[PDB]
Formats: structure tokens, sequence, C-alpha cells
RNA sequence: GGUUGCGGCCAUAUCUACCAGAAAGCACCGUUUCCCGUCCGAUCAACUGUAGUUAAGCUGGUAAGAGCCUGACCGAGUAGUGUAGUGGGUGACCAUACGCGAAACUCAGGUGCUGCAAUCU
RNA sequence: GAAGACAUUGUCAGGUGGGGAGUUUGGCUGGGGCGGCACAUCUGUUAAACGAUAACGCAGAUGUCCUAAGGGGGGCUCAUGGAGAACAGAAAUCUCCAGUAGAACAAAAGGGUAAAAGCCCCCUUGAUUUUGAUUUUCAGUGUGAAUACAAACCAUGAAAGUGUGGCCUAUCGAUCCUUUAGUCCCUCGGAAUUUGAGGCUAGAGGUGCCAGAAAAGUUACCACAGGGAUAACUGGCUUGUGGCAGUCAAGCGUUCAUAGCGACAUUGCUUUUUGAUUCUUCGAUGUCGGCUCUUCCUAUCAUACCGAAGCAGAAUUCGGUAA
RNA sequence: GUGAUUUCUGCCCAGUGCUCUGAAUGUCAAAGUGAAGAAAUUCAACCAAGCGCGGGUAAACGGCGGGAGUAACUAUGACU
RNA sequence: GUCGAAUUUGGGUAUAGGGGCGAAAGACUAAUCGAACCAUCUAGUAGCUGGUUCCUGCCGAAGUUUCCCUCAGGAUAGCAGAAGCUCGUAUCAGUUUUAUGAGGUAAAGCGAAUGAUUAGAGGUUCCGGGGUCGAAAUGACCUUGACCUAUUCUCAAACUUUAAAUAUGUAAGAAGUCCUUGUUACUUAAUUGAACGUGGACAUUUGAAUGAAGAGCUUUUAGUGGGCCAUUUUUGGUAAGCAGAACUGGCGAUGCGGGAUGAACCGAACGUAGAGUUAAGGUGCCGGAAUACACGCUCAUCAGACACCACAAAAGGUGUUAG
RNA sequence: CACGGACCAAGGAGUCUAACGUCUAUGCGAGUGUUUGGGUGUAAAACCCAUACGCGUAAUGAAAGUGAACGUAGGUUGGGGCCUCGCAAGAGGUGCACAAUCGACCGAUCCUGAUGUCUUCGGAUGGAUUUGAGUAAGAGCAUAGCUGUUGGGACCCGAAAG
């Protein structure tokens, strides 16, 4: 799919209540960055003796993820995210779809 | 396997008429839907939103929601051993009046109408409707009409 | 080992046991589902009409 | 008694070349019917040893798995012979011949030293994945395969039109001119702003400048394996081409 | 009664074929500076109601016409069906009792009806 | 004597390690396996004119694609057929007349639509924000989807209007954990500031066995709880099949339908073959064949008495009473 | 591992095992060193064995198919 | 069989249970061996099989929905018992008439749209959808086929103008009608509408039939979650006492009279007794009751005799009887 | 022609405990519960008592926190009774319990932000198709009984193993 870099959606900042122009980026899912509480949680109980404590998933199955959108207003810049359906391909900006060519 | 979708097995239900196709005409949005208004369903093949389940063709409710294009419909739908109330949402196109209830409404001014009429007379109001009662009786002339003799037939093939 | 799948039979002699009765609908139902437009309409009125009877009826 | 072929992919490649290959060799005489299926096909054989004939026809040129089950018929009393009605199952790996395969980190280390990231090449009797960047080749047989079984990241449905600018051969071969730069732009991106891919390929020899060549483009591609999750994503290069015309 | 704008019911109003239509209204018909739209003032724009006409549109009439719509002791109480029998039959199914009741056809008739405002020897 | 700040010994770290330990090895099912997914779903039909309705019933589809193929307005009309035109024909481009939708509408099938929901341009982001009510599967819980409003901000259109994603019916996901956005708000419990970690509100990473376990085999050395709810021997129901018998008489028997063979249609019997079913027995009916021994049936191989012949004798064939 | 003797024990080192007096910078933990930081920490560099590459090995486990052509035809247990 | 040796044997002495010992059988290790014997943790766990102790009285089930590594089981909804509470002609009903809607099944239709299936002959840039090689693309080979190219026949669960019977939705009035004018931030050009109101009018025919051992609401828990049969409609199957559905009635839980006998068939449902009449079924005798009455038919060297139901067909007869 | 039962006597199977659910009996009542312990005793009984503690009388928020009358503790519709009228039939007034509905109050979310102000703290006032197991002239605590739920050897008997 196609979307373009630039899109006018409503802003809620306090200072603008309405639609402003945004830029568009993509989700990036981040560092795991440990000591958070979980990893915590999950390394004092892999030490020791038994081995394996917690389930190793194995049976993956969908084939697509979702595609997050974060927006940037540009006056105030106050981020904000969108999401759309499942795609196996996903680009945004260039090509212009034409319809009649040779 | 199963096939359980919104508008399943309505092929025949939801076809639209042989020649009624087109736009609806315009007297249908004219008509004029008041709180407590009874009504029928009849869905209409044409306009897509705002459209009943196909359980919902046929059943008859009560008006006591109205807004833009739509109107409040509560059917009284069975399940279990229970009767629910369960509302609906139903645009101007799918829904129409009902003449049974709008007959009632003439024969109540029948009725007003024959009591004062009655008093001014002072006896014998007679209001409440009677079954078909068996007939009387009476005399039937033969003058200028004989009877006809009849027979059975005897069989023929004619094939 | 299979079974029998499924069956309505013997279901329309429970139900009629108890009762289907009707809900039985009482007076004044309730606003939930109204176009809030017109709830909003409406609480003012009856407070109006209850200050005006009280005033000028008692 | 009976041979079922299976193959699990939507778009089956590898299991097209089999029926155009039996015929030749001409391995179906013994065949009294023939029934198809969801993904494959059977073959009906009448007598016990003519379906082990075509097992071990299938073993020589196509990877397969295969076991095998049976059931009474008749429960014989004098002789013994109780007529057990046989079945054969035969399973096609679903890897077909240009699918862009991300492979396990302990199964790419044991093969080659090779990177994780490759093509295919040597469908045949076993399967050959080739590096397109530095070019490299590694086998992989069925038992070692099924013993854990993975799929393929892209197919053949995914490709896209790509067009060459000019060849560049850096000099190394192995037997066909391997690690030519090649600068290249999609068929899209011409037309529009200008917008230009360089990058390796084994297609270095038989390309030339303003040939079409199809070809796998990464970066606009969300693809969802863990296997490719546990890549480094500064080292996987945006285009991969697969093949001209 | 004729017309015109605006409708409602949407083939009794359609389709096909010819033939008429005073008065007024419609309608074609004259042009290109402005507005605008076009390859083309053909459509759409604009201007004149002047130079021209009922030949078309449109309306009305005609047709053992095609269609369509109403009625029928038309087909027919036939087809089909609900309920009942220790009814018949080897089976296939068919009678009877209490009830409901079609369609195709055939025949006879029909060929738009009206609301609001305006306008005409 | 030899060795020497190395070996050895002591803790930690990586590799190796069926030599050993612990455990696991789906479900539906005309027995279980193999295959299939009828395991989450969608259209038509089965389906017996509301709804509901089963089978490993039938013909099929989905885990996608789309900044247009979404939203608003404007203009136009399609499939195919007839008659025309240098190169030009079956099919290029152009022109008129006919044309109830026979074309098109991302895909399966079924609906739907003609001054449009189609084709071609024009401007565009309503595919947004706050959160409730209702419909469908339903326990009237979820998830998915869908309708109708409200409170805001916008788009298009001259305007009335329509617009909360694809014309409608399928296109998808809990707790725990990691991560982002928002409030820049709340807590770190002796009192502070800056890092860090923990909360509220809302999205994402995924469980396809799709209301969501982390999981390879064999046993003919076998064990226990049970099951005729479920197979293997007989019985019973059924007779496609096998056996066997009638009707029609094709071919024949040089020339002659029926002395006699009898293909092929069609009507039947029986349980001497095999299938189909799973009713009875799995807290056991001792499950092949032969040797020995009695009785019964007739669809008659031989004997007795007859009938027909293409029966001269002889030798046979068909058939009757007959066990 | 085969199982007296008389006789023989063919061809295959690639798959899996075994081993290597072989080449080194691809993989690479703890400790140590280097930078950033108020500090917790974060990042990078070097980085032993084995793995990986290269060589040997069948009286180790084991395996031992097919195809097209060659003076007209024929095509071989032959030359290619 | 072997019997002068890998011979046979006494006493001594070693090796102990995941260990011993084995010229190798998974053998032997105190009648115990594919992991001994004894005690303890131990009354180990079981969706699995068997048992479960006095009497009478009243009421009285279900084998179905959704979900579960779920199909011998649970959870929830169902049906059921008990405790009662509020009130007592309230207003309701497995039903009809009257009014009015909705549906595409039987039957009709093909001289109305649509219409298969059986077989399938040609057309080397009128396409390619694939496969293989390719130091390439003037690129080869191999193959489904593009394409039906003049026709010829068929009806319909997956075809439609028309369209029943049975079953189904709502209405048949007091929470109603009419008159008058009050409320508001909603709505309208407008005290126009909208909803809810004050005041006044309309009563026993207050708005069809018929019935009502009261109607309405709450709490709380037992059992069950293997079903089965028949008339009728049906689906896969040659067919079944076969597998799978629909509507009602019954068996399961149920005796009694009738079918000789039998869970379902016909009649009829049960406190203990007396008398009268009956149901289905019977009246030669067993066997309670007419060897009644009335008109006819049939002679069988395999007669015939009573629904379910314990079977028989096509085809022949100058046997007789009526047409 | 499924399984147990040769006969007889005696033994033999839904028990108890903790914390609870609905219902019922009794005391007390915005309270309630003596019995851990002390006083006394005809002595494991009975009798008597301090002070705390327990649930209850206020919810809500994730938390820091805040924290329930515009009014006869609101209007409407029914509503058992009683009162007034009537000779009755009926009419009217008042209507507790409970059922239906629109409001007000408090907390959470969201939004507006008055005087002030150590200029960033303070949040007056008015809101909203939102939300809570809330208030609206208290109903609970303690004991006992039937039944039902859970953990216990848990109705009794039973494995192959570890």
């Amino acid at each position: 799919v196609n979307v373009p870099k630039t899109r006018k959606t409503y802003c809620k900042g306090k200072t603008c209540r309405k639609h402003t122009q945004h830029k568009v980026t993509q989700y990036k899912a981040g560092k795991a960055s440990l000591f958070a509480q979980g990893k915590r949680r999950y390394d004092r109980k892999q030490s020791g003796f038994g081995g394996q404590t917690k389930p190793v998933f194995h049976k993956k199955a969908k084939t697509t993820k979702k595609v997050v959108l974060r927006l940037e207003c540009v006056k105030c810049k106050t981020r904000a995210q969108l999401t759309l359906k499942r795609c196996k391909h996903f680009e945004l900006g260039g090509e212009k779809k034409q319809k009649g060519q040779a | 396997g199963k096939s359980h979708g919104y508008r399943s097995r309505t092929r025949y239900m939801f076809q639209r008429d042989f020649r009624k196709h087109g736009a609806v005409h315009l007297s249908t949005y004219l008509k004029v839907y008041k709180v407590g208004d009874i009504v029928d369903i009849k869905a209409n093949g044409s306009i897509q939103k705002g459209m009943p389940h196909k359980f919902y063709q046929g059943k008859t409710g009560v008006v006591y929601n109205v807004t833009k294009s739509s109107v409040g419909v509560i059917i009284n739908k069975m399940v279990g051993n229970r009767y629910l109330e369960k509302r609906l949402n139903l645009r101007v196109e799918h829904i129409k009046h009902s003449k049974c209830r709008q007959e009632f409404l003439e024969r109540v001014k029948a009725n007003a109408a024959k009591r004062a009429e009655a008093k001014a007379q002072g006896v014998a109001v007679q209001l409440k409707r009677q079954p078909a009662q068996p007939r009387e009786s009476r005399i039937v002339s033969t003058e200028g009409n004989v009877p006809q003799t009849l027979a059975p037939v005897p069989y023929e093939t004619f094939i | 080992a299979k079974s029998k799948n499924h069956t309505a039979h013997n279901q329309t002699r429970k139900a009629h046991r108890n009762g289907i009765k009707k809900p039985k609908t009482y007076k004044y139902p309730s606003l939930k589902g109204v176009d809030p437009k017109f709830r909003r309409n409406h609480k003012h009125a009856l407070h109006g009409t209850a200050k005006a009877l009280a005033a000028a009826k008692k | 008694a009976t041979v079922q072929i299976r193959q699990k992919v939507p778009h089956k490649r590898t299991f097209l070349f089999l029926e155009q290959l039996i015929l030749k060799h001409n391995a179906h005489v013994d065949t009294i019917s023939i029934s198809e299926a969801k993904d494959g096909l059977d073959f009906f054989y009448a007598q016990k040893n003519h379906a082990v004939k075509m097992i071990d026809f299938l073993n020589a040129v196509v990877p397969i798995k295969h076991k095998k089950s049976e059931e009474l018929i008749s429960q014989d009393t004098h002789t013994g012979a109780s007529t057990y009605k046989f079945s054969y199952s035969v399973e096609i790996v679903p890897i077909c011949k240009d699918d862009l395969v991300v492979l396990p980190k302990k199964l790419a280390k044991s093969m080659g030293n090779i990177s994780q990231f490759v093509l295919c090449s040597k469908i045949s009797n076993t399967v050959q994945f080739m590096d397109p960047t530095t070019l490299q080749t590694a086998d992989l047989s069925p038992s070692v395969y099924w013993r854990a079984p993975f799929n393929a990241l892209a197919d053949v449905t995914q490709l896209v039109e790509f067009i060459v600018l000019d060849v560049d051969s850096t000099g190394i071969s192995r037997g066909n001119r391997v690690l030519a730069d090649i600068t290249v732009a999609r068929t899209s991106d011409l037309g529009v702003n200008d917008q230009v891919y360089y990058v390796r390929s084994h297609l270095g020899g038989i390309c030339h400048a303003g040939d079409s060549v199809m070809g796998y483009f990464i970066a606009n591609s969300n693809y969802n394996s863990d296997l490719f999750d546990g890549l480094n994503i500064d080292y996987v290069p945006d285009v991969v081409l697969v093949k001209k015309l």
C-alpha cells in the first residue's frame, strides 16, 4: 500500500484542538531495555537448577504485522498514533498512481 | 463448513421485484412518524444502509425514537422460553405503516359518533361487534323457476 | 463412537411448561436510546411545569 | 495401494516440474486411476510392489518424506493372508525454486558458515541454497530438513520488475561471473522522481543495460518471521535480484 | 377544454405505424462583444424575441396491431394440501369423510388518472 | 634423585555429554491409522414458502489488495448487432441508427444499481477526536463486524446534502510480559533534587488446535483400570454382488422364432460366495483343516417307471413323479 | 567386528562418524582493558577451546541409478 | 546325548537392586525378574467398575443450547422440588373469528428471461497460462491449449412471470377518545410542531368469541447433559431392525383390557371396595358371548382365514362368475 | 445364552472440623459480641467484670486524595390500609412496603478557570449520549438448625507405578 508523507488530521494538544498539518512516520518497536520488572523477575527465576520455567512459543502462523503510524503536529509537536489494516507491502511517499499509460 | 453471515439465505427475500426496479417513489419519504405509531418492516433491497436483519422481515412494532434518517422500532423476539424486547434503528425506506391500526382509529370515531346520537335518542346503544350469525328462515319462490333434475355422469376417457 | 449430534426434539414441550409470557411493559418507558437532544429538552420542560403548578396552584 | 502426493504451497512450482518429469521416464504405467486433491494428487496402484517402484523413483529426483499405513478388508481364515489395503503418504518439501529463504541460526552455521539470508538454485534431489551477495552454496538433505522444518520468507509472487542501468564487475567468479555490482531502479520509480538502488547480484555476466530483471524488494515489506527478526537490519540488502526478463 | 412550470400514482401512460393540431403557450430557428465551456458557439454559456417556420419535438386521433391492466356459471371445485380409519392394494399408489383451494390457457372489456399555481377566441 | 611458580587443588565461565535422570508424543472419524478440516469463518443448496435445523452431503471461496479501487460534486453511457471510410482484412481509428442493462463494479457465489453505485475529469483526507446506546453468532458474556445518534473539529458542493473506510454479505485475537502515545499528572512510605523503576488512559508485538498448553518414536518382553459405548469367529437384519429360476426370442439350427443351445432386456427367489451394518458376548461361547458318526433338505449324478426329439438300431440330449 | 581350512575379499571419501604435524580473523562467554556518565550502568575493541574452511579415512556406519548421441540402419558390460 | 575332559561336585571365599553376574535366553539373583525382598511416606491419585441399611404421604425429570486438549467428564441456560412474598378479578391463553402485513415450498410455466450434463475433429507471433535449460535472446525445447470456427436433442434441489394448503407477525380501546389552554435551553418564518400536563366532557355493551382450582414477581438447590420408536415430510445409500434431520405423539419412568406370545401397536392411563353400562377386540370348542339372521362367491393331488406383522412378483388358464 | 449371589449369625458405607451462601427460630438494636484474661465457686459446671479488638454505622480512586438536602430528603404513575360523604353503589382526601420513570447530592474521568497569587500556585462557579459494588429519616452483630460449596483420608473398597 501507499500513504502520503503529510496528512492533515485532528490534533488535541490544549492549544490547537483542531485540524493541523501532521508529519507521518512509521512505528519502530524499540530495544528490550533490561532492568524492567518483567526481566528482573525472569532473570532471577531462570538462574538455578531446573532449566526453562517459562513458556517458549513455537507455533507461529500469522504473516503480516499491523501498520502503526505516529503522527506529529508541526505547530505544537504533539504526537499521536493511528493504525491500519494488515498488509504485506507498506511504503510511504513515492509512486503516485497513474491510471492511463502505455 | 457452515455459514451464518449477516445476509445468509436471503436470495429470494431481498430481491427487489419484477418490474419495480429503480429508485423509490418520493411519497415514501414524505410520510410522518410520531412516537407510538404501529409500523411494519419490509426490507428494501436497494438501500443497504439502515437495513434490518433477515429475521425482522415482516414483524411489527412501535415507534419510540425518531431521528434524522431513521426511526426507533421495538420488536418482541422469542428465544428459549422467553420474550425479549429488542430495539432496532431502521431507515425510512424499509419501514411502512400498518392499515390494521389505521382502520381501528377510524372505528373509534364511528363508535364515539354513535354514542352521542344515541344519547339524544335516549335508548339502545349496542356498540359491540358481533361475529357472523346463522341465517334466518325464508321462503323461496319457484314462480318462473322449476327445479332442474340432475344425474351423475358415466365414465368417458377422451384421452 | 459416534453420537447423535443435534436434535430439536422435545424442545417446544419444555418451553410451554412455564409460560412464554409477555414482558408486560410498564408506563413511562426508559429514555435510554432516545435522541439526546430531545432528552436534554425534556429535562427542563418537566422542571418548568413542576415549578409552574407549585406557585400558581396550591 | 495408494501413493498420496502432497505439497503445502499455494503456488506449487516444484510439483508442476514433477508432472513433466513423470512423463519422460514413463514411471506411471501401473496406474489404475488418478484422482486430485487440494494440495497434490493421488495415484492408485494395483499391486503393492508397483507402489514401491514409484517411491524409489521419487527418492531420486525430488525431496520427499513418506510413511505407510493399512486397513483390513477380508479377514481371511484358511490361508491367513488377510488382504490389507495399503496407503503411502508422500510429502514434498515446501521450498520452491526461487523462494527467498531465511535460515535458522544453528542450521546456517552448520553448513559452510553461510549467511542466513539466501536464495534457492538446485530444487533437485537435495535442496541447495545460494548467497547472492557473496557467492556460496549449501545443501539441505530432507533428513536435515524434516527434523526441524521451517518455511519460506517470500515466494514467487511478490517479485517486482527492475530496470538495469550498468554492470560493474568486481571480477571473482565461481562458475557464473559472480559479484558484479548492478545499478538498478524499479519500473515504477523511473518515470517519477529519481530513485536509484545499487546492489551486488550473482546475475552479472548474463545481464546487460536496459534489460528487465525480476527481484525481491525488501525495503517496503513488513515480514513477520522470528528468524528474520533475529537478524541485523543494517546488514540486510534492500534489493535481491532473482532472474532476467 | 388547450397550454406552460411543478408534481403524485409510476406501461390503461410503453413500443410500432401512419394522419391531423385554430388561438395562446411551448419548441426548433438568428448571432458572438461580454461570462464561460469546448478540437468544433454541436451540447453548456451569453444576447436578441428581432429575421424566420409547425417540417420535427410535443399533444390529439386512427389500428379485428405487439404489450400492459382489470373482470368471468372461462379452464375449475380440476391440480395441490391440513385432519381421520383395524379403508383398498403384493408393492407402486388410489378412493371416501370433514375442510381450504390455485396457475397456464380461452373468452369479454379497457388504452392514463388526477393536485397546486399560472395563461389563452 | 626427577620436577618447579608450571602441574595439582579450590570457586566461577564456555564447549562437549542418551552414559544417566525427569517428562511429553492433539481433536473430529461408519473400528483406529493415511488423507481431509466438515477445528475460526463467508455465498448458493440440502432446508420440507417466517426464524431455527444435522452428516467425512454437493458446487465453491478467505488469513489478502487499495492515497484510489476511500469521501463530495459535475459531465457523460454500456455488452453486442446493422450500415459507411486511402493503406485496413476476423479484430486498429473514425460516423450514425438500434440497444431494460444481455457490460461494468479488486476477488467466491448470490443480491443491487442507467441524467448511476458504471466510465472520464475536478478538489480532496470523515480511513480523524470524545465516549455511550442498539443489531448479528448469543448464556442475550466475549471477539469480529454493522447500523443510528450526540458533543467537537474538517472535507466537498452554488445548495439542500452526504461523508465515523471499500455498493451489501467473509477478510481476523484474552490475562501475564515487552513497547509507544497521552496526562507532564500520581508513587518511590524519615525529608529532599536529578537519573532510574513502578501506575492511570489508549494502540502494537500472538497464540490458525483460531474462548488462546512450551513438547519425537517403539514394544512380538509387556503391565493396570475399564469397554461389546468399539474391531477380529459364528448368529440376526439387507442382497448391490454371487448362486438360481421365469417372461420376451436376437443370433443361430443350409431353405425352418420356440427339437435344442441361448447373448441381451425384464420379473423373482435363496443365504451354499462376498460386501454393508455393529444388535448380542471382551468379570473369555476354546478362533482353520482332516480322521470318526448320525440325521436332514432337492435345485437329481446313478438305479426304478414314463414324456418330447432333427429318436431307424446302437449311442445320447431335453423334461416329469421321485431323496 | 568376522568365525577352521583351500581360495578370494572389487569400485566409491562424498552423506554421517573418526582424526589432522594443516590455513587463520567468519563465529565467540566470564574476568580483564577503553570511552561516555554525577553514579547505577550503556556502547566498543581485543577475544581460549570447539565450531566453520582445507587434508586423510570403508576388515568405520554404509551406498553401488539414469539420459542423449557416433560413416544408411544398429548402437555396445565398448571409445565420447 | 555325552562320558578323561571348556569334565562333575563338597566345604571355604568374594560381587547387592538401576546394582550384581551373564559361552548372551532379557537369562539368573531363596517357587518372586523387561528391575528382587521388607517396612515406612500411605487410607498415595482415578472423568473408571461394583456396593450403599425403616415405612407411608405429596409433587415429579432429562439425554438439548453455548464453551472447554472436550467426545465415558465439567461449567452455564433449560426442565424440577422446596421456602414463601405482594395482592386477589388483576389481566392473561400451545385456540377461533374480524382486519391487515410478510414468504417463493407443492402445483403450474418453457410456443416467457436463464438452462446444463453424455462425446470432441482441425486452426505453429488470432497466446503463453506453465516446465526445463540458457556466458542469453533472432529463444531453444517440451506441454495444457489458446480458439468451437455451420449445426443437432433434453428439463430442472443450486430457473423464473404467476402462486396455494399447513404453520407465522401485529391490532380488537382507561396507560383510551374528545374539548380547552400550560410547560422548554428542542423545533418552526411564526406559540407552528413535538413530548409530557392542569381543567371539562364520555361508564356498565368500556368497544369480537371462548376459558381462567387465582394472577404477578423473587430466592434457593437436587437430578440430567449416552437416548429410542412410529405415522408423515425428507437427505447419503443397492437395500436394512443402516447412518443424518423436520413436526407432533408415545416408550424410557407404565401398569391394565385387545394383537396367542412382544418396551413403542389399538383402547384407556391406577386410592381401596359394591352395582350398572361400555372401548378396542370377539361369539363351533378349548373361551365368558347367536352352530344368529340376509344376498352372493370359491373346491384348491401345497385352499383360505384379519391393520402394524412375520413376506412373494412379472407372465399364463375354453376353471367358474359377473360385465 | 449380560455380571454378583451355595446357605446362616454377627460386623458394614455421605461422618467430623475451618471459613462461608440462601432460608428459618431467639435475644438485642446504631449498636452488638461475658468466657484471650481477671473476680468468685457447692469446682473442667454456675455466677460476675474491665479495657481493647471484631464486624456495623460512607462510599470512591489505580494512587496522592477528596467525601453525600435547591426542595415538607423532590415531581409523576399505580398502590394495601385508614379518614370524610353516602342508605348502598360509589366519589374524594391521605397514601407505608414495593415496581416503573425523570431529577438533585458525593466520588472517578472529561471540560470550562471567579477572587487571589510567593507568577504559578490556588479551583470559585457552571457543565457532559460517560462512570461506581454510592446517599436519598440507618439494619446490623452474636448463637442455633436444615441444606449447599471448597480444602481435609472426605460415602466405602480398588490400580499398573514413584
